[PDB]
């Protein structure tokens, strides 16, 4: 029990770590100008289509999972 | 010391003059817009950053921006 | 009365008064046909 | 069965648990006269509970090792009365208010105040626009081809990248 | 020329004889109760005033409100432990919000607010973007 | 010169304002464009002075909307009572009080919810109540469902009436503000008129009736044979058959020989041993007693007659060295401000609630009350949250007022201004007893923890270690115990059982025995002290610091309710008055938990319980709280962790309710930290991205969507944490309370 | 088994929603446009313009602490 | 570009970039931003107006 939580924590932690340093990246060092059409370039160009369909899968999964969770109750 | 800048999408409406508490910026001559007159921040060395000028701009996007930096015993506030 | 079905007709009032007619069906649908975990009957 | 599992008119713990429930309420029963509303209230209750267990056997449910219908969601049509025939109806109920909610919202958008028809509703507008939700999929089809549905990016504020 | 102040905690602490203390006078024409910015109610004497205070922002708090007065003659000075004084409001005789010939534009930047560079253009230089 | 000036037809009556929302407000009458609009509409519904520059029509406001009020509390009442009268076993529970649960609640067969239907006894299913209605009603001599549902129909004519007089009093005759300003005549008038014919026609009500009848029903009579309560009125025989000095009347009164009436006039203490509640002849003489006090009390002030004292008058007087001009003013405040007259208001009413919560425990009123253990801790825990719901909004109006009614000119060095003058000194001091508190108090507490932690019990504060006895309490306790022969040489027996004395035990229920204070009362006693003192701190340091500090020196500019004054000078988030508000929410929320806990625990561990008839006493929890109390360890192991075993195993029976509702205010609790932890920033900026995919369909509101404001997001998170945390606490006590009782 | 593993993707979805949007929107947003000139961290923009508590990269960093702790628990 | 036209706004920090407006009026002075445009929405200021640029705005038909 010890192991698996102690590494599923760390994995957290640095799967958080991942986005923060992610985010710090295209804060301080994204040059648009060196990455002009690229991929890393389209993501900033359809993030508006990218938060809107995350939003909703996290709207779908919270409504219907604590949904069925409160009828079983 | 904070930093206060003016771009100069300035309309010379002079409310952020008009907001500021700690007398940071004043209205001078300009030529640039219909008002005749931009703001200036020649007194940053008193700004608190509080940003009630901001608050007052009414251009899209800001014509004055404040940039937190050093903070001073001026520049947090402090009676002591 | 103009007035007051405008009042009637506000965002609020209307969606207390739907709420309360979907309630109301529901609950009336559960009464009649209960306990229905699927269409099954 | 399917995952390993029983019908539940074949599961002696599904019949358990109904023998479990009418044995509880008949010894709440018990403790009242035969013609107290409390009695007749509980042999309701003892009814509706035997009712729901039959309903529940005759069905196509499975029931796991608990003695609980388990339902089966993998797309087969012989459990569809679990989750195919209940989504097709949420599908759409819910696509008929979505559809009318946007048309209400697209008429009101060129009325003298659009604001204003949004915190207080035009009743008979509303309800004319209702009253054609049930055609939702056909007008959703006939919009998108007719390039109503869908807007240009060029048309949509967006922010810096 | 102090107003009419049985005095408060509010007031001015070893910052005010060590750092800087600051001193607004301003004309009355009458005996008029104010709010001390500090706390507490003072009246104002008919003729000069004097108020110390510990903060720049105290002073044109308490100008802020004499302007309700109909009072607009008061000045506001910075006077440091050795006994120098810094003039500071109305710097130059003339309300900062009354534009004035002879004052120079400080920190303008000749374009909009979207067009400062980009941060990793100027990536180890000491320099921040709106400052280049 | 007390006069009555009323302007008619005021206002016109119509709808056309109903459709027009935001009519009151000039900035929100121009109609949404945000779905922030929609929100400020809420909030500043009943600020009525935002609404108006007029102190009048303010007034004129204030008081329909307090007939509104009336009127909402009348149908309130008028329903408790139809519920008594057509779904309820009170008159099952009249026979035997003992074995039935009192239940006034049906639920309809649907969903299965019918579980919820309790096996409560009188041929009756229902829920469970615990407000106290049956014992109010037998105290009254109700003893048919007939008498309830009178008194529900007068409830609602009441209510009707309460209505229409404010519907009359705004648009028909609207008082001018000088009518409004005449808090003599309106002492005079609220302490002889309200308090004291109210006082006197309850002291008639319980003479003439409910004494008899509860005589009769204590004495075993069927509730069926009793005489009907006019024939006591028209039969002084019948009377004289009960208490025999009605055979001699009224002329003892007139003659002032009062002593005759000392049949049903009593002052004899204690409880009555059949129904565990105070003597009826007891509370009757009270009441006639406060009538007459309430009566004198309402001729001090001077109207038109020439005698009386003139308010304004006696305050200025009363001032001294130290204090200036005293309490010159204060007169002018509380006739000019309702703000000020409300901070006073809601703080006595709170402290009030907190009084009545002590008091009806410790001296249960109505009978069979003291055995009904459910009942005791529903009231006594309401009744505390009650109070300190009202005493952080006189708090919060207190503020108000300084923000907005306090005028420098009005307040020259008088009591007001020296407060400010040295507001530093207090703020500083009080700061400093706060954390003396808190860390001796709570220290105590770690310390235990700790000593028993590391298998030192010997070294631990405790009666068996290390001792602190409230000695103070106890000498007040052997104080109020010596009392009833020596200090109030004409009392039979103690004022509360609580103070010393026997068991009082009512069908093998303990109703009040003697509650002793050792070293675990001690160490709660001071973290109450604590938890007081820091939510004083909080609220004081709101209405202080509310028109300026060193911080924002123009903080009244500001207003009373703004977020913030920027990230400058360090950061001043929370700085403004509405956010000590704020802040001293979560602390009366902590105080008035930890006070329900320790009345919950104390009371099951050392007072209630069964006592066999030879004299053996069994309590609920077996005296673990001396033991267990001491350590944060035996507060969560011994009393969280095992009086939480009836909620959480409540599925599946008639307690169910309480268990889902456990539940859902954990999980509503939780629910509130999203917004109390994040910031409006993040959620615009998300919506944006859900108004990308809107428009990307080819349609959006033209109300705008905006995330909640700064000081709205810290409102919903505080309501959602309150609603959360104390509903949590409301469950887990009525399953529990439940099961004991 | 199946419920919990839908309440963890609607952890896992949400904790990289708030990751996402705030490596997304690291560089501006409507609310902020110029928000790259700031930098990772600071504080908010001011009460100004509806009010800007928590808009920096480094809050959704601070906010996706929470929902990263609750999905691993 | 003149009184009364509707244009799209091409400013990137703007709140409305991307949207349509009505151009008020254009200042004939030689100022940096002359053309005035109202829009039927608020920005997160509350404000509905904005001076522009001619090349940050272009006509619609
Ligand atoms: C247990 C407490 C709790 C709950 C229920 C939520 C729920 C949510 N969070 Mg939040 N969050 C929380 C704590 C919580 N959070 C904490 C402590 C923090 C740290 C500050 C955050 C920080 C945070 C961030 C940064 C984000 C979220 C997001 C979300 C949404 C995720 C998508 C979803 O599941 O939609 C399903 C909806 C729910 C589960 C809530 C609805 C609950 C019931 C089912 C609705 C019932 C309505 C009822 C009938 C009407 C009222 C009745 C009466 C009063 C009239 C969801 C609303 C994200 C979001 O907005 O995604 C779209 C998002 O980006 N949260
Ligand atoms: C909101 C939607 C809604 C709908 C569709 C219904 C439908 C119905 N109600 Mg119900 N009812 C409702 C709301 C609703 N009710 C509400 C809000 C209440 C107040 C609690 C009731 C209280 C009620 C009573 C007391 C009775 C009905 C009855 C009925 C049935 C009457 C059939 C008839 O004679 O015509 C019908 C199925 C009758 C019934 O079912 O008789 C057996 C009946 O006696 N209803
Ligand atoms: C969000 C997830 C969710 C889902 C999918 C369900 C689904 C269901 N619930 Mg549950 N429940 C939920 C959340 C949910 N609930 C919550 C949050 C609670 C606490 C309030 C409950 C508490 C609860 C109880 C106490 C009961 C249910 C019942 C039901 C069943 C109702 C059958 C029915 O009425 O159909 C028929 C009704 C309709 C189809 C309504 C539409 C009618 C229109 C006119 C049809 C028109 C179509 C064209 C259905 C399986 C009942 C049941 O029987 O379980 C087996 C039941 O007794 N639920
Ligand atoms: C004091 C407050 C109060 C409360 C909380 C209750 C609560 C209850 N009553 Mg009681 N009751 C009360 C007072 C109260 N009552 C009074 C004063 C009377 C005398 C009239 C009664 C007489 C009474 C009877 C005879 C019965 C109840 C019953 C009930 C239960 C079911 C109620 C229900 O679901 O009806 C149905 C609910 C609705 C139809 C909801 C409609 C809501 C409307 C549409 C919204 C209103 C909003 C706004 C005002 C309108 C705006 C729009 C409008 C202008 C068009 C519930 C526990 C029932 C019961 O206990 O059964 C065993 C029952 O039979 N009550
Ligand atoms: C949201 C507010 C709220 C609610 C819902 C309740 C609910 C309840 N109260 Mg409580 N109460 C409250 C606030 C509230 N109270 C406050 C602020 C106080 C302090 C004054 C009280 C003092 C109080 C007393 C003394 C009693 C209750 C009782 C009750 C219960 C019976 C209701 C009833 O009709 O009794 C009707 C009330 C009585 C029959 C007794 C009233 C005696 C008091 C002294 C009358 C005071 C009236 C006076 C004019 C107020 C002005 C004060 C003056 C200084 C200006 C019910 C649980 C009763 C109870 O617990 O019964 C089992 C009960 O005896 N409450
Ligand atoms: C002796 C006569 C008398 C009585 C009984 C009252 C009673 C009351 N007044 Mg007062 N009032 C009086 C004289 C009186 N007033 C005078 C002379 C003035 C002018 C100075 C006022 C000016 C005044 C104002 C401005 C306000 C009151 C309010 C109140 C209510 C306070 C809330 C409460 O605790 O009610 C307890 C509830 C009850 C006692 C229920 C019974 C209510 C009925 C109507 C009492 C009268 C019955 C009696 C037989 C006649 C209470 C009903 C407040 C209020 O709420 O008004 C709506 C309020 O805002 N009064
Ligand atoms: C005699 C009682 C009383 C009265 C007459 C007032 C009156 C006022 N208050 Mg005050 N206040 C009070 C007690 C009172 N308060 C108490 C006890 C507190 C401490 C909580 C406060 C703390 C307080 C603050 C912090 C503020 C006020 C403000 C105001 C003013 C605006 C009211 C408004 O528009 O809200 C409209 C009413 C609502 C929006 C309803 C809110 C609903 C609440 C939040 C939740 C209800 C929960 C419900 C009971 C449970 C539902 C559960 C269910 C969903 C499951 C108004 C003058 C405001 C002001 O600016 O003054 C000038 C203000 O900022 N009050
Ligand atoms: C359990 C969590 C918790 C703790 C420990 C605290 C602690 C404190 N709060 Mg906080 N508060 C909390 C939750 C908590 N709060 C929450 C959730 C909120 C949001 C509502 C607030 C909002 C808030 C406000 C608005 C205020 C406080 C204040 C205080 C301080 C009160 C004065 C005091 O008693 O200091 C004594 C210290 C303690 C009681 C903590 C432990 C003491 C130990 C056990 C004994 C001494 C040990 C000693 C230092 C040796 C340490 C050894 C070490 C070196 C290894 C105290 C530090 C107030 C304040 O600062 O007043 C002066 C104040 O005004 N808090
Ligand atoms: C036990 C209850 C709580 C006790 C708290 C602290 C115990 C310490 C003893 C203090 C009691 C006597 C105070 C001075 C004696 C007193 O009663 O007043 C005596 C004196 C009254 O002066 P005058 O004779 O001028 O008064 C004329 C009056 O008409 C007022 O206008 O007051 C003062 O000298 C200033 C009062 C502030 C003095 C601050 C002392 C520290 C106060 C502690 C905080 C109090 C908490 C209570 C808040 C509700
Ligand atoms: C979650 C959250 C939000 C987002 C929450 C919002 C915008 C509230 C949304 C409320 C809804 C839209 C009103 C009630 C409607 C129902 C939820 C759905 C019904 C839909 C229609 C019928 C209207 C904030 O805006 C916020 C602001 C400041 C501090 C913390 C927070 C915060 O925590
Ligand atoms: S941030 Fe505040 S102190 Fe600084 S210039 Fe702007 S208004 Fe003045
Ligand atoms: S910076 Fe903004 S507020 Fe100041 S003068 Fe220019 S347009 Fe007006
Ligand atoms: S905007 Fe928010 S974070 Fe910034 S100072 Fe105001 S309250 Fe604090």
């Amino acid at each position: 029990a010890a192991l698996y939580t102690h590494h599923q924590y760390i994995a957290g932690f640095l799967m958080v770590g991942a986005f923060a340093h992610g985010a710090i990246f295209f804060v301080r060092d994204y040059d648009p100008e060196l990455n002009k059409n690229n991929v890393l370039a389209r993501m900033l160009e359809h993030k508006e289509a990218i938060i809107s369909h995350l939003s909703w899968a996290s709207l779908f999964l919270g409504f219907h999972t604590l949904g069925l969770y409160i009828h079983n109750d | 010391s904070h930093t206060v800048k003016i771009y100069d999408t300035c309309i010379g409406c002079t409310q952020c003059v008009r907001a500021c508490p700690t007398d940071v910026l004043e209205m001078v001559p300009w030529d640039g817009c219909k008002s005749g007159q931009i703001a200036s921040s020649p007194r940053v060395e008193d700004c608190v950053g509080c940003k009630r000028c901001e608050t007052a701009c009414p251009t899209d996007f800001l014509s004055v921006r404040v940039y937190l930096g050093a903070e001073t015993t001026r520049s947090l506030g402090l009676a002591y | 009365m103009n007035d007051f079905q405008k009042y009637l007709s506000t965002a609020p009032v209307l969606l207390t008064l739907w709420m309360t007619f979907t309630a109301g069906f529901i609950i009336e649908v559960n009464r009649f046909f209960p306990d229905m975990l699927g269409l099954y009957f | 069965e399917i995952g390993g599992l029983t019908k539940c008119s074949e599961s002696a713990a599904f019949t358990k648990r109904l023998n479990a429930s009418v044995k509880k309420l008949e010894q709440r029963a018990s403790q009242y006269e035969a013609d107290s509303p409390p009695a007749l209230a509980l042999k309701q209750q003892v009814e509706r509970t035997q009712a729901r267990f039959d309903k529940y056997s005759r069905s196509e449910l499975l029931c796991g090792a608990d003695g609980l219908p388990h339902l089966v969601a993998d797309g087969r049509w012989s459990h569809a009365a679990e989750f195919i025939l209940p989504g097709f109806g949420f599908i759409y109920i819910s696509g008929w208010i979505g559809w009318v909610g946007r048309k209400y919202l697209r008429a009101v958008s060129t009325s003298a105040n659009p604001s204003e028809s949004e915190i207080i509703i035009n009743v008979p507008l509303a309800l004319k626009i209702m009253t054609t939700g049930y055609i939702w999929p056909i007008s959703a089809w006939q919009e998108l081809i007719s390039n109503d549905l869908v807007a240009v990016s060029e048309e949509i504020t967006v922010s810096p990248r | 020329p102090f107003p009419t102040f049985g005095g408060s905690t509010g007031g001015w602490l070893r910052a005010a004889e060590v750092e800087e203390k600051y001193a607004i006078t301003w004309t009355s024409t009458k005996e008029q109760i104010f709010e001390m910015p500090t706390g507490g109610a003072a009246i104002m004497r008919n003729g000069e005033n004097l108020l110390y205070l510990a903060r720049k922002e105290q002073c044109l708090a308490l100008s802020t409100q004499l302007r309700t007065f109909k009072i607009n003659d008061y000045k506001i000075y910075r006077i440091f432990p050795s006994g120098e004084v810094q003039y500071l409001h109305p710097k130059d005789g003339v309300f900062p919000e009354k534009v004035n010939p002879g004052r120079t534009s400080v920190n303008s930047r000749g374009f909009s607010i979207g067009k400062n560079p980009n941060p990793a253009s100027i990536k180890f230089s000491g320099i921040t973007t709106y400052e280049s | 010169n007390v006069q009555v000036f009323v302007e008619k037809d005021a206002v016109e009556t119509s709808f056309a304002k109903w459709a027009q929302p935001g009519h009151f407000s000039r900035t929100l009458a121009k109609g949404p464009k945000t779905t922030t609009w929609i929100w400020n509409l809420h909030a500043d519904a009943h600020d009525f002075d935002s609404q108006t520059s007029s102190l009048e029509e303010v007034s004129r406001k204030i008081f329909s909307a307090h007939f509104g009020q009336l009127a909402i509390i009348f149908l309130w009442i008028s329903g408790m009572h139809f519920h008594g009268a057509y779904f309820s076993n009170y008159s099952a529970w009249l026979t035997d009080p003992i074995s039935i649960k009192q239940s006034s609640q049906v639920v309809w067969p649907i969903v299965g919810q019918e579980i919820l239907n309790a096996d409560v006894g009188g041929n009756f299913q229902g829920i469970q109540t615990t407000s106290g209605w049956f014992q109010m009603w037998r105290a009254e001599g109700i003893t048919s469902e007939v008498e309830l549902y009178w008194t529900a129909i007068g409830g609602l004519a009441m209510s009707a009436i309460m209505l229409f007089a404010g519907w009359f009093h705004y648009h028909k005759a609207a008082p001018k503000l000088e009518w409004f300003q005449n808090a003599e005549s309106m002492m005079n008038h609220h302490l002889a008129g309200l308090l004291g014919l109210g006082c006197l026609s309850w002291s008639g009500h319980q003479i003439h009736i409910a004494l008899p009848i509860n005589k009769l029903l204590d004495a075993g009579v069927s509730p069926q044979e009793i005489p009907l309560p006019h024939e006591f009125l028209i039969n002084r025989d019948l009377m004289a058959q009960l208490y025999p000095s009605f055979s001699k009347g009224l002329a003892p009164f007139f003659g002032g020989n009062w002593g005759e009436y000392s049949d049903f006039l009593t002052f004899k203490g204690g409880l009555n041993p059949v129904t565990g509640g105070l003597w009826l002849s007891d509370i009757a003489h009270h009441h006639l007693a406060l009538s007459v006090l309430f009566i004198i009390a309402g001729h001090m002030y001077r109207t038109n007659w020439g005698i009386g004292h003139n308010m304004k008058e006696i305050l200025e007087a009363h001032k001294g060295p130290f204090t200036g001009e005293g309490h010159k003013g204060l007169y002018e405040i509380l006739t000019t401000s309702w703000h000020a007259q409300l901070a006073i208001n809601l703080a006595m009413m709170g402290s009030l609630s907190i009084i009545v919560a002590h008091h009806m425990y410790a001296m249960p009123p109505y009978p069979y009350l003291a055995t009904d253990y459910a009942t005791q801790l529903s009231l006594f825990t309401h009744h505390m949250w009650i109070g300190g719901f009202c005493v952080v909004g006189g708090a919060a109006h207190g503020a108000i007022f300084m923000v907005r009614d306090y005028t420098p000119a009005n307040n020259y060095n008088n009591l007001l201004d020296r407060v400010l003058r040295h507001r530093d000194a207090i703020i500083s001091h009080l700061n400093w007893v706060c954390i003396f508190l808190g860390c001796h108090a709570f220290g105590f507490y770690i310390h235990n923890d700790t000593m028993r932690a590391l298998g030192r019990p010997q070294d631990m504060f405790s009666d068996k270690a290390i001792q602190l006895q409230p000695i103070f309490a106890q000498w007040i306790q052997n104080i109020h115990l010596l009392a009833p022969g020596t200090t109030a040489p004409n009392a039979l027996a103690t004022t509360s059982y609580a103070f010393g004395g026997d068991v009082i035990e009512v069908g093998g229920k303990i109703a009040m025995m003697p509650i002793k204070l050792g070293t675990a009362d001690f160490m709660v006693h001071h973290i109450h002290a604590f938890t007081i003192h820091v939510t004083v701190l909080i609220l004081l340091k709101g209405v202080l610091y509310a028109r300026s500090s060193k911080l924002i020196p123009d903080k009244a500019n500001l207003g009373f309710r703004f977020p913030c004054d920027g990230p400058g000078r360090g950061g001043t988030c929370q700085s403004s008055s509405w956010d000590h508000v704020f802040l001293g929410l979560f602390w009366m929320y902590n105080s008035i938990s930890v006070v329900i806990f320790h009345f919950s625990w104390k009371m099951q561990s050392d007072v209630w319980g069964t006592i066999t008839p030879d004299g053996a006493i069994s309590h609920i929890t077996g005296g673990n709280f001396a033991q267990s109390s001491i350590t944060i360890n035996g507060w969560l192991r011994d009393f969280l962790w095992s009086q939480a075993s009836q909620v959480i195993q409540s599925y599946g029976s008639a307690s169910s309710a309480y268990g889902l509702i456990f539940l859902g205010a954990h999980f509503i609790w939780a629910f509130s930290l999203m917004f109390l932890f994040s910031g409006r920033g993040y959620w615009q900026e998300l919506i944006e991205s859900i108004v990308w995919a809107h428009n990307k369909l080819n349609f959006a509101p033209t109300i705008q969507p905006r995330a909640l404001s700064i000081t709205q997001g810290r409102a919903v998170g505080l309501a959602h944490y309150l609603l959360g945390g104390i509903g949590t606490t409301w469950a887990f006590f009525l399953a529990r309370a439940i099961s004991i009782t | 088994d199946f419920l919990v593993h839908h309440a963890i993707a609607l952890g896992l979805h949400v904790t990289a929603l708030i990751l996402v949007k705030g490596a997304l929107d690291a560089r501006g947003s409507k609310l902020m446009p110029d928000k790259k000139d700031f930098g990772y961290s600071f504080p908010c923009d001011g009460p100004g313009r509806g009010g800007t508590c928590d808009i920096s990269a480094w809050d959704a960093f601070y906010l996706a602490m929470f929902w990263m702790l609750n999905t691993i628990g | 570009i003149d009184r009364n036209s509707k244009v799209r706004i091409l400013r990137k920090e703007s709140y409305w970039f991307n949207q349509i407006g009505t151009v008020a009026t254009v200042d004939q002075s030689g100022i940096r931003y002359p053309a005035v445009v109202r829009f039927e929405s608020v920005n997160y200021a509350g404000t509905n107006t904005n001076n522009f640029a001619l090349d940050e705005l272009v006509e619609v038909k």
